[PDB]
């Protein structure tokens, strides 16, 4: 609670989300965009390099690796406590 | 061995450019010359309620 | 091409909305309390009156 | 089209199953799905959603 919201990529925030049973994010996504592989202007692997990133995307690689690295969730989410002051009434 | 449609047109140098409802695949992007997605689309499953 | 396609968003604490031993003290004040006596026991004598 | 590109690449006997129950377009699929006659439609994200 030193800082009210913190403003960065869907991704991130929903693992860390689904990390952290305390924090939450909100939804409504903007400005959508996609992770990139940077690299210079002039560099010949650059057709190859799409060519390998589109084929992974047609089978389920990508898949796989959402399933491994990021879809995997620890908390998403009356309870005793909110019924505790009757019994101790 | 022959392409036909929107990107039989664009092939074929029949047409510089062919804006539509055009999904990006590992194929269309060895034979044609793509831009950057500017939508995001995919497979999906559509059922009644 | 993007290898994973996502935008900005939000993240903000939970704030759970955990209780007190008080969760069911809130519709009435602690003043009512003496109020509700003073609505009673002096009905209760008049009736016996 | 490309879903069915995806699928031929992807699972092969399913396509070979799916290829009994192909529509003619996107409206007709609707139509068909709102009935009985249809129970999944597999298509493109943007344009079902």
């Amino acid at each position: 609670n030193k800082l009210h919201a913190f403003i960065w990529d869907s991704a991130v925030l929903e693992f860390e989300a689904s990390q952290k049973c305390d924090l939450v994010t909100t939804g409504e996504l903007f400005f959508r965009s996609g992770f990139g592989i940077g690299m210079r202007k002039d560099s010949p692997w650059k057709q190859n390099v799409s060519l390998s990133i589109l084929k992974s995307h047609e089978n389920g690689f990508m898949e796989d690796l959402d399933k491994t690295w990021v879809r995997y969730q620890e908390c998403d989410s009356l309870t005793f406590e909110n019924m505790a002051g009757v019994f101790m009434l | 061995n022959v392409w036909n449609g929107m990107i039989g047109e664009v092939v074929y140098q029949r047409a510089v450019m062919a804006v539509g409802s055009l999904t990006i695949n590992e194929e269309r992007s060895e034979v044609v010359d793509f831009s950057v997605p500017f939508v995001e689309t995919g497979i999906s499953v559509m059922v009644s309620r | 091409k993007p290898f994973k396609y996502q935008g900005l968003t939000i993240l903000v604490k939970k704030e759970i909305p955990r209780s007190t031993l008080d969760s069911f003290m809130q519709p009435f004040q602690s003043t009512l309390w003496l109020l509700v006596g003073l609505s009673v026991h002096v009905v209760a004598v008049m009736l016996y009156l | 089209g490309s879903t069915e590109r995806n699928i031929r690449n992807n699972y092969p006997y399913m396509h070979q199953y799916m290829t009994r129950f192909n529509q003619r377009g996107v409206e007709d699929a609707l139509v068909s799905l709102k009935t009985g006659k249809l129970d999944a439609f597999i298509y493109d994200a943007a344009v079902l959603n």
